[PDB]
RNA sequence: CGUCGCUUUUUGAUCCUUCGAUGUCGGCUCUUCCUAUCAUUGUGAAGCAGAAUUCGCCAAGCGUUGGAUUGUUCACCCACU
RNA sequence: AGAACUGGCGCUGCGGGAUGAACCGAACGCCGGGUUAAGGCGCCCGAUGCCGACGCUCAUCAGACCCCAGAAAAGGUGUU
């Protein structure tokens, strides 16, 4: 149906490069919680790339031409839109089937989160190598809405914290629950043959 | 005057090497310039005194 | 925090390559990245394997500093590495994973059948250990 | 010369076409690293004319032979001697491996002498390659590995990506 | 070069005890107590032995710029220890020609309101980092006294002294007025 | 060292195109009947022979 | 004394485009861009006491005039700055 | 600007060089299956989604593939 991509701990370019081609054959993929991805290199390295990017300005009126898009949702969604083909209507239907969306919203904050191996900070720098958060390299340039998302932030995994404290509540039950066997019978194929 | 304090003020003002590229301020027993902008050469002179 | 390190006499699991599932001795480090490993009494000889082939388990084996291929086989059998390798819960797992691998049809039928079997017993206990719980925090 | 793969020790002997001056020339010998026979017995004639006035119409070869080695189970300390071509003058240089085998440890010149130096294998001439034993070795990372009881663990290991899937909701733990 | 590991050790004395919540390091001991996160900087740390308190801080594998900073690590565990124990004194004296600096405290050991700098009428309000204390001298003339646990923040503290005395679009080998650092010592002596 | 005959025969393939070809070289060809790409021929080796194949 | 570059705001060398035609000097008017920075901001160095100057650095945000002669670009002079 | 030798373009499509007269492969009746050359194989864009090998390198103007489309002398206790 749909699959849902947690952001955090991603690279820019190794995470929109795979979702890029997700889309294409077909599915629908949602990237959430886009203000912690990762760029490679130190934060001034990426901050003035980013600026040289913002005097791309057309000079008879900025009004056409470049869309210089400061949330890092748009900043993300820009990434996969230049690995599309999307002045062909196969890629302007592949860019309907992508929804980045910044923080998480209450659609999203309840199904069960993916993450790309492929495209980890973790897995693919080196540790001892510099890299830029998107999350204060757009509040450097004019995103205004980092305090209030962070807020929100907050308050979405404190409620975070008391469903999964219920949840390891109930399984430490049915754990106990099953210490009462009575049904070994049962569990005789499974140990045969992987429980 | 206080000529205790007069060595004391020199220590951080005067008795330091000068570049002849990148003309920072360095320290008295610097080889290089730390500043990129010459490439950290190796061409110092003491700082002038009066 | 680094619990287990490489060492001579220390026993490694082989994850992939031509040689994959089947215990070495780490006989000597070479150079960097590159270890010299045998297992005389599981069917792989005497080579150098890379370091990133290699999982390091928690057996060690009191064996020279580059010994022959009997010296090594007589402190793989006195400490006995292939029945220790038995119980141990890692190779419990990867015991119960290529049975789950070859689990034929007929016997997926099998396990579907008494699967649900035990989840109705463990349901309506666990609905049971619910109806006390209440039942202690209503007074 | 590629050195495609890895290389391969030959023990090549070759003399001069016996004229009605000379019978019987000295059937000169050398050793050389080649990826095949056909490389081996031409990098045969490039040594040797350019040490002593024989080419391959005016010369033959008649052994061209793999030699191997004595213990390819025992670690080694190789230091070689080489004659490499930089963009500017040519160079000598000694260098020291720790390998299995005599073919291995210049294969694993070749690799750093393009990973250092940036030297093409055209450009590089081997000039003897021995087994050489400890406490006589210069350079220290040959050296750092000459320890009974040496230990060492391995730190942030990375590998198998996509394999393991492309999308897991795991995040891999890097030990 | 990828060299096999370096180690440098700290011994501690019984006074102070480092506990360590994983690269981060709690230093508790007399006057106070102080942390720091090394949380950046990839090395494994390992307190040995009770009755003797020996600290193993080791780098496995690293390069020469990685190596490098495994003696950065014992260097800062060293001064939380000595700042812990005796802390940290900086006395620094004004020096002045003609005009007289005048330095007050504001605000209970934290601000310091430095004003006829040279004859300037613009005060100088330099607030502090939060755990140094100010002091004007006794027995000394024009002798300021900065006492604290934490050495890069009573030596933050003194740079802001002497940073905001500056001397502007003048000849700075004459003009030599400021307020400079004199010594470096401990709040408890001699241990 | 007993040294083994060198070789009679020779099988040679044409690998590479026919366009961008000196005539010296084609005229070879010519004679040993390449004249497609991948087409083979045995050739008797001789000093006349392997003159001929040093050419091409 | 050497010697190594850059730039295409000068002049040439060239003759690729344009001869069934690309309106050809200068001034006026107005816009935007470059930095190889005159001034202003923050700095560093002097054979920098102050004042006045000079040499560098991040720097093109913002300014860089009024006239006499000359068709002049250019030049030169007066005056303010 | 003007010669020599050979191949090309002009008279010539096609594959690669993003783009293109002349570069690199290769020359062409209309198709089906197979294989390749030059060139490639993150995603546009077919193909490394190989548990590839070994090193070198951090740039506040990185680098990145014949012709071909940007740099020298000099210098660096930057690392090898
Ligand atoms: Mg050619």
């Amino acid at each position: 149906q749909v699959l849902v991509l947690d952001g955090r701990g991603h690279l820019l370019g190794r995470l929109a490069a795979i979702v890029a081609k997700q889309v294409l054959l077909g599915r629908k993929v949602v990237v959430v919680r886009c203000e912690g991805i990762n760029i490679s290199g130190n934060f001034y390295r990426n901050k003035l790339k980013y600026l040289a990017f913002l005097r791309k300005r057309m000079n008879t009126n900025p009004s056409r031409g470049p869309y210089h898009f400061r949330a890092p949702s748009r900043i993300f969604w820009r990434t996969v839109r230049g690995m599309l083909p999307h002045k062909t209507k196969r890629g302007q239907a592949a860019l309907d089937r992508l929804k980045v969306f910044d923080g998480i919203p209450p659609p999203y904050d309840k199904k069960k989160r993916m993450v790309v191996p492929a495209a980890l900070k973790v897995v693919r720098l080196k540790p001892t190598r510099k890299f830029a958060y998107l999350g204060r390299l757009a509040h450097e340039v004019g995103w205004k809405y980092q305090a209030v998302t962070a807020t929100l932030e907050e308050k979405r995994k404190e409620k975070a914290k008391i469903h999964y404290r219920k949840k390891k509540q109930l399984m430490r039950l049915r754990k106990q629950a099953e210490k009462n066997v009575e049904k070994k019978i049962d569990k005789y194929t499974e140990v045969l043959k992987t429980h | 005057i206080e000529p205790s304090l007069r060595q004391l003020a020199q220590k951080y003002n005067c008795d330091k090497m000068i570049c002849r590229k990148c003309y920072a301020r360095l320290h008295p027993r610097a080889v290089n310039c730390r500043k990129k902008k010459c490439g950290h050469t190796n061409n110092l002179r003491p700082k002038k005194k009066v | 925090v680094f619990r287990r390190f490489v060492e001579v006499g220390r026993v490694a699991y082989v994850s992939f390559g031509p040689h994959a599932g089947k215990l070495v001795a780490i006989v000597d480090v070479i150079d960097q990245n590159r270890a010299l490993v045998d297992g005389p009494c599981t069917q792989v000889r005497r080579q150098a394997m890379p370091f990133k082939c290699m999982q390091l388990t928690d057996f060690i084996l009191k064996f020279p500093h580059s010994a022959h291929q009997k010296y090594v086989r007589q402190a793989w059998q006195k400490a006995d590495i292939n029945t220790k390798w038995a119980a141990t819960r890692w190779a419990k797992k990867i015991e119960a994973r290529e049975r789950k691998a070859k689990m034929t049809d007929f016997d997926r039928f099998k396990v579907m059948k008494a699967k649900k079997m035990r989840n109705r017993i463990i349901k309506n206990e666990v609905k049971k250990l619910q109806k006390a719980a209440l039942l202690k925090a209503s007074p | 010369m590629k050195a495609s793969g890895t290389l391969r020790e030959y023990k090549v002997v070759g003399r001069c076409l016996p004229t009605p001056k000379c019978h019987t020339p000295p059937l000169y010998r050398m050793r050389i690293f080649a990826p095949n026979h056909v490389v081996a017995k031409s990098r045969f004639w490039y040594f040797v004319s350019q040490l002593k006035k024989m080419k391959k119409s005016s010369g033959e070869i008649v052994y061209c032979g793999q030699v191997f080695e004595k213990s390819p189970l025992r670690v080694k300390n190789f230091g070689i001697w080489l004659r490499y071509d930089s963009r500017s003058g040519t160079h000598n240089m000694y260098r020291e491996y720790r390998d299995l085998t005599t073919a291995g440890a210049v294969t694993q010149c070749y690799r750093d002498m393009g990973a250092r130096h940036r030297a093409r294998a055209h450009s590089i001439q081997i000039m003897k390659v021995e087994e050489i034993a400890a406490s006589k070795c210069r350079r220290p990372a040959v050296k750092q590995f000459h320890d009974s009881k040496i230990k060492f663990p391995l730190p942030h290991r990375v590998l198998r990506r996509q394999h393991k899937p492309r999308f897991t909701t795991k995040r891999p733990n890097t030990f | 070069m990828k060299t096999i590991l370096s180690n440098q050790t700290v011994d501690i004395p019984e006074n102070v005890d480092i506990t360590l919540k994983g690269r981060t390091v709690i230093v508790k001991g007399p006057r106070g107590t102080l942390r720091r996160d090394f949380n950046h900087i990839n090395v494994e740390l390992s307190l040995l032995g009770k009755k003797k308190k020996r600290l193993r801080v080791d780098k496995w594998w690293g390069n020469r710029k990685e190596l490098a900073t495994v003696r950065t690590i014992c260097s800062h565990v060293q001064n939380m220890i000595k700042g812990v124990t005796l802390g940290f004194r900086y006395k620094m004296r004004s020096v002045y020609a003609h005009f007289p600096i005048n330095v007050v405290i504001q605000e209970n050991g934290s601000l310091v309101e430095i004003r006829n700098f040279l004859g300037e009428k613009y005060i100088r309000r330099v607030r502090m980092r939060p755990g140094v204390a100010c002091s004007v001298s006794q027995a000394q003339k024009d002798e300021l006294i900065l006492e604290g646990n934490d050495i890069e923040l009573v030596s933050n503290s003194a740079a802001l002294i002497q940073q905001a005395t500056t001397v502007k679009n003048k000849d700075i080998r004459k003009f030599l007025d400021g307020i400079y650092v004199s010594e470096k010592g401990t709040v408890q002596q001699a241990d | 060292f007993y040294v083994p005959a060198e070789p009679k025969l020779a099988f040679v393939i044409r690998i590479r195109g026919i366009n961008g070809v000196s005539p010296k070289v084609r005229k070879v060809l010519q004679l040993l009947r390449l004249r497609q790409i991948f087409n083979g021929t045995f050739v008797k080796l001789n000093k006349a022979s392997i003159n001929m194949l040093r050419i091409v």
